């Protein structure tokens, strides 16, 4: 699913800026 | 049309005190900005780490005096200069000290030593909007709608003050004691009423100009917008990847999927929000804000309402008291070390 997938980018946590 | 003769005037009306508000606002706004309350480290005593970033951290407080708790950024001067962050730091200040609205969080004190700045603001008790959109899953379109008439409110008057807010996400947006959003970090925020040309902001919520590097505008935030009711309300943004030169393929291609329990009227606002065609997009066009407000999906939102605080929020977080930090992770907790020896006084002789 797209869920899986974006459990899969590994970006789930607080994100940064750059 | 779509509206008869009542609502057409009621609407016209509304409109027209929105700008009378704004330039009320503007005027306050650029007289605190021209003619800018300290306090000392030993006048609070420390409790808890609430958040940590690259400059430093956010620390509950409570203030001995009075006994009210407080939340303290705490600014490490040296890695301030080498995380090149001076001129951020000292705008940071600046905006928070001049602006004032509802759902902008209240600076309250502001002071340094010879290591550190520290800014002190309310303490915002409900924690990031972040750890309960993890922990829920996703919002119900009612919710998110209701968060997300805050920001369009929030970005109306940033944007009518020139202000760019440059850095929207769920990790910048804390819930109070009413279930209602503060935002509190500025760190990226600029007086622009032109244009402007930094690479900044956080992947997943970056416009494809900015990615593009182009020379861009207000609109910016309209497109951070889209991507964060589009999380809200599915769990996930919209443009997700391994590494962020995935992200971007992905953002500036103009395609853009949704799930199917999205509504349709979502849907629209999204695909005008999230559009890589800046003559095109909502809150860029002539109508300006108005075209966001006036959708079909805000409809049932009564922006006065909203702005008043009067409308029952969808979610209020667990509060146990005063200084409760329960919505908030926990973090190691360092020294705040002092150093006898001034450090870079120059660089920060306006904070
Ligand atoms: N930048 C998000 C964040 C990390 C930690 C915190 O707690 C705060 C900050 C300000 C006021 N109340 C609570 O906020």
């Amino acid at each position: 699913t797209t869920y899986a997938d974006f459990i899969a980018s590994g970006r789930t946590g607080r994100r940064n800026a750059i | 049309g779509h509206m008869g003769n009542a609502a057409a005037a009621k609407k016209g009306s509304e409109q027209e005190s929105v700008k009378e508000f704004l330039a009320k606002a503007k005027e306050e706004f650029l007289k605190k900005w021209e003619s800018p309350n300290t306090a000392q480290l030993d006048h609070f005593d420390r409790i808890k780490t609430l958040g940590t970033g690259s400059f430093g951290r956010v620390m509950l407080v409570k203030h001995k005096e009075t006994g009210n708790h407080y939340a303290m950024k705490i600014l490490d001067k040296q890695k301030v200069v080498k995380l090149k962050q001076i001129e951020h730091t000292l705008n940071e200040k600046r905006i928070l000290q001049a602006v004032n609205f509802p759902f902008l969080v209240k600076l309250e004190f502001s002071f340094k030593d010879n290591s550190n700045l520290y800014m002190v603001m309310e303490y915002v008790p409900g924690g990031e909007m972040f750890s309960h959109l993890r922990r829920i899953g996703r919002f119900s379109e009612p919710h998110a709608r209701f968060y997300a008439a805050q920001i369009v409110l929030t970005f109306e008057y940033l944007h009518s003050l020139d202000l760019i807010y440059r850095d929207l996400k769920p990790e910048n947006l804390l819930i109070d004691q009413q279930g209602y959003i503060q935002v509190t970090d500025f760190g990226f925020a600029k007086r622009v009423k032109g244009r402007t040309w930094t690479l900044c902001g956080t992947p997943e919520y970056l416009a494809p100009e900015i990615i593009l590097s182009k020379g861009y505008n207000k609109a910016v935030d309209w497109w951070a917008l889209g991507v964060l009711i589009y999380e809200m309300a599915a769990g996930y943004p919209p443009f997700f990847a391994d590494q962020p030169i995935q992200i971007y393929e992905k953002i500036v291609s103009g395609k853009v999927r949704f799930p199917s329990h999205f509504s349709s009227d979502l849907k629209d606002l999204l695909r005008n929000l999230l559009q890589v065609d800046l003559t095109k997009r909502f809150g860029n066009l002539k109508n300006g804000v108005n075209d966001i407000k006036n959708h079909k999906w805000f409809a049932t939102t009564d922006w006065i309402a909203i702005y008043q605080r009067k409308v029952e929020a969808p979610f209020i977080p667990k509060f146990k008291g005063p200084g409760d930090t329960s919505n908030f992770d926990d973090y190691e907790e360092e020294e705040i070390r002092v150093s006898i020896n001034e450090k870079c006084g120059k660089e920060f002789t306006e904070f």
